[PDB]
């Protein structure tokens, strides 16, 4: 239902066919991808304004000449990473690929780094690369035993801390699935500072 | 969106936004559901919810009537309200909730170790302005 | 409702285009008598005059009145309906809108009110 | 006669327009971005308020 | 402005009365008058030019009657929407109020 | 200190309450009222200032403004506690007398300021005055009054006035100000802006250095003059009418 400049397409592909030796198809396909990505951008441009992420959780870089779209999130992120993402054309299926560029998830087993259908459900890709980063995280804690392991609450981490002499008592400590900081449930003023000093 | 931009702030207290159009407040008993919905038996509580969007309103208006006061007061001052100091919606009735249940459990605590224990306590309740 | 001045004013100018039209219609037929004058019965030779008078004097006043009103637009500058600041409307949407709120909660606040 | 008929069909639409409207809050005439004409307009928001 | 709109009606009343006793003095003595003195000045020379003047006279007086009629009716309606546009022109019973919509409040909570 | 860009005006009294609707028309906000009570002190003729370096000219002699805001219990008679105080409470004061005579503002005895005369050249758009300005909060001693600390310093009383008006505050800090002036003498109180209203619309600028801003408050105050066209004119006043050093003797009223 696009507005396609019928007339000008056919004196454009009547010029390429005369110039010819394939290269229609070769424009076809690029103008193909130019357009999905300028309106991957337009939604991203949309749910910017109003979404959840709004908030300085999500940049995106736009190229026209190289066609391609870096998102960095989570600016406020110092654990020995930087969450980027890159949007472009593969070389070997000339498709548009989202590629999570993260050593972490390099290594990381049964965990797809790449996805396709970024149109349809772009959302739940993004929420996907959350939850897999938190967990990498929250996983990377535990095998360094210093939280242990919360079996009601998958993303809830239990620090043991004595409240008193006697008393040796579970805290339970969450991430942040839009910006990435640990908080505590009810934090007292010294542990809000301490949380804060974690961030 | 003034409860959106105040509620992004309240997630360590236990209160989160589910989607574009609604807000849930969570308490030790109860639960709070706050949405924006299209057209498209009288129970206990309902008294309680009309009274809660009323004063979220009345709020609403304070406010319009700082930010108006603010600015006839002084030309020079730029008006970008604060989230942490101006937004002061759902903080009133949250902080009347919660202390009214550390003031039962308080109670209970001092009945449980002092009532119980020590005869003939008398007890007095004052509100100092 | 707008206030008492405008009401007359729209009145007066209403009273003008009414008057024109029946200038025109008054025209129509002054045409139409004309013609059978000149076909030349002489029956209504006399309402001929009438017909004319009529006419010019329904064009005179006309035009009379509607110079009043242009008057009166240059002299009701800051006139008649002189100023008032008790409050603007402006603001005082927030003052409305606090006051009926807590008429709500009134109505609410009372229960042998809500029936 | 057809400048008496039209004429009063817009006396017609000219009453019901007079008889149908109220005062209500700050008016003025605005361009139409699609239109391009002058057409009445009302603000009613609480940006001055 | 108002000053300027005074001078056009007043050429637009002028020109009524001046195209009116145009259209008269031309349909009355639209019959041609022939007379032997030199002083009566009325000329017809042309056999068919003279009903072609005649429809001449129709035409102009019509489209000049309209068109100041027309005038006229779009002046009033814009000094009406001239009329229209540019003329510029207790805390305790709270208390309570306030009280017992609170008590009510924490007692139902 | 500050950059004061500055326009000015007058008007007849009979058009006063048609202006004031028309503001509100602009701003959308109302009228404030407000007083203050301004003193002048000069130099002593007493003491002979040898150091003014003659031959150099490295400064001159100026005079001292000090100003205090007064209740309006000392400006309302007997006959006008009824009216609310608001704006309409001017259309009384008319008349040259007034409440607030000498012996009051004589018991009485704030904000200390000096200026300079305009910048020169006549490129100018709008009156640009350079003030230097201190706050005096309290005192304490033997002798702890206004007029003892003025004589200490070196200056002495030269006059006084009295202004009464209304404040109107627009966007990008622009002020606007009608005021009634009532010069005060033991011999009586006399209005010297009789039968009229002095307008003055003003801006200010913290650093004198920054021209972005400067060129800014300036497009805004032609902006809003040029909103005025054909009710009030605002001009730029006289340059040698607001010069106030002691040497040369008048005063822009």
């Amino acid at each position: 239902n696009l507005p396609l400049n019928k007339p000008r397409l056919e004196k454009l592909i009547n010029e390429i066919l005369l110039k010819s030796n394939l290269s229609l198809y070769n424009f076809l396909h690029k103008y193909v991808l130019t357009l999905q990505l300028y309106m991957v951008h337009r939604e991203f441009l949309k749910l910017a304004n109003g979404g959840k992420f709004s908030k300085s959780n999500l940049i995106h870089n736009y190229d026209s000449k190289k066609s391609t779209i870096t998102v960095r999130y989570w600016l406020n992120g110092k654990m020995d990473s930087k969450g980027k993402i890159t949007i472009g054309i593969q070389r070997t299926t000339e498709s548009l690929i989202l590629k999570w560029d993260n050593q972490s998830a390099s290594r990381a087993k049964n965990m797809p780094v790449i996805y396709n259908n970024i149109v349809s459900n772009i959302e739940g890709i993004l929420d996907e690369i959350m939850f897999n980063h938190a967990r990498i995280i929250r996983s990377e804690l535990l095998a360094r035993d210093i939280f242990q392991e919360d079996e009601e609450n998958s993303d809830v981490l239990l620090f043991q801390l004595p409240t008193t002499c006697v008393s040796m008592a579970p805290i339970q400590l969450k991430i942040d699935l839009l910006s990435g900081q640990f908080y505590f449930r009810n934090p007292t003023p010294l542990l809000s500072n301490y949380a804060s000093k974690i961030n | 969106y003034q409860i959106k931009k105040e509620c992004a702030l309240l997630i360590s207290y236990g209160v989160s936004i589910e989607n574009e159009n609604k807000v849930i407040i969570e308490l030790p008993n109860e639960k709070f559901e706050i949405e924006l919905l299209s057209l498209d038996l009288p129970k206990i509580n309902d008294k309680r919810a009309n009274l809660m969007l009323v004063m979220l309103r009345l709020l609403l208006v304070v406010i319009f009537k700082k930010t108006l006061r603010s600015r006839i007061s002084s030309p020079h001052g730029l008006i970008n309200l604060n989230v942490d100091d101006d937004i002061l919606i759902i903080r009133p009735i949250l902080g009347k909730v919660r202390f009214a249940n550390y003031k039962l459990l308080l109670k209970k605590i001092i009945k449980d170790y002092v009532l119980d224990i020590v005869p003939g306590s008398s007890i007095t309740e004052t509100e100092v302005e | 409702m707008q206030p008492p001045y405008i009401q007359e004013r729209l009145k007066s100018l209403n009273d003008i285009e009414t008057q024109l039209c029946s200038m025109l219609q008054e025209a129509s037929q002054v045409t139409f008598i004309f013609g059978e004058l000149k076909r030349g019965n002489e029956s209504v030779k006399p309402q001929f005059e009438n017909h004319v008078k009529q006419f010019y004097e329904r064009l005179d006043k006309s035009t009379t009145q509607l110079r009043k009103e242009i008057q009166l637009l240059d002299e009701n500058v800051g006139t008649r309906l002189l100023p008032i600041n008790v409050n603007k409307k402006a603001l005082g949407q927030d003052t409305e809108k606090m006051e009926e709120q807590l008429d709500l909660l009134s109505a609410i606040l009372d229960p042998s009110k809500s029936k | 006669n057809k400048l008496s008929s039209i004429l009063q069909n817009e006396h017609d639409y000219w009453n019901k327009i007079m008889q149908s409207i109220s005062n209500k809050d700050v008016i003025f005439k605005i361009r139409d971005r699609t239109s391009g004409q002058k057409l009445l307009a009302i603000k009613y928001g609480y940006e001055d308020s | 402005m108002s000053n300027q709109a005074l001078y056009e009606k007043l050429e637009q009343t002028r020109t009524i009365l001046s195209v009116k006793l145009a259209e008269l003095i031309n349909m009355t003595t639209i019959a041609d008058r022939n007379d032997d003195d030199e002083g009566s000045f009325a000329q017809e020379n042309s056999e068919l030019a003279v009903a072609t003047t005649s429809v001449m006279m129709v035409n102009n007086q019509t489209m000049q009657l309209i068109k100041n009629v027309q005038d006229l009716l779009i002046l009033t309606r814009s000094i009406k929407e001239k009329w229209l546009l540019n003329q510029i022109p207790d805390e305790k019973q709270i208390e309570e109020l306030l009280d017992n919509c609170i008590e009510t409040f924490v007692a139902e909570k | 200190m500050v950059q004061q860009l500055s326009l000015f005006g007058s008007i007849g009294d009979d058009g006063y309450d048609l202006l004031i609707s028309t503001l509100t028309t602009i701003s959308g906000n109302p009228p404030l009222l407000y007083n203050s009570l301004c003193t002048v002190w000069k130099p002593n003729p007493s003491y002979d200032v040898e150091n003014v370096n003659s031959r150099n000219q490295l400064v001159e002699p100026n005079r001292i403004k000090l100003s205090k805001e007064v209740p309006f219990s000392y400006l309302i008679d007997e006959t006008m506690m009824d009216k609310p105080l608001n704006f309409r409470i001017l259309k009384s004061f008319t008349n040259d007398k007034i409440p607030l005579n000498y012996a009051m503002t004589r018991n009485i005895l704030w904000s200390l300021q000096i200026s300079d005369i305009p910048a020169a050249g006549n490129n100018r758009s709008v009156s640009m005055q350079t003030i230097a300005e201190t706050i005096i909060l309290s005192s304490a001693g033997k002798n702890s009054s206004v007029s003892s600390l003025m004589n200490g310093l070196g200056y002495v009383f030269e006059f006084q006035y009295l202004t009464i008006g209304v404040k109107f505050f627009m966007k990008h800090g622009l002020i606007l100000e009608l005021q009634k002036i009532w010069q005060i003498e033991e011999a009586g109180n006399s209005q010297i802006t009789s039968g009229g209203f002095l307008l003055k619309a003003y801006i200010n600028v913290s650093r004198g250095t920054d021209i972005d801003r400067i060129n800014y408050t300036e497009t805004a105050l032609m902006n809003l003059k040029k909103e005025l066209q054909g009710y009030i004119e605002l001009s730029v006043p006289d340059r040698q009418s607001m010069d106030s050093r002691v040497a040369h003797g008048n005063i822009l009223i």
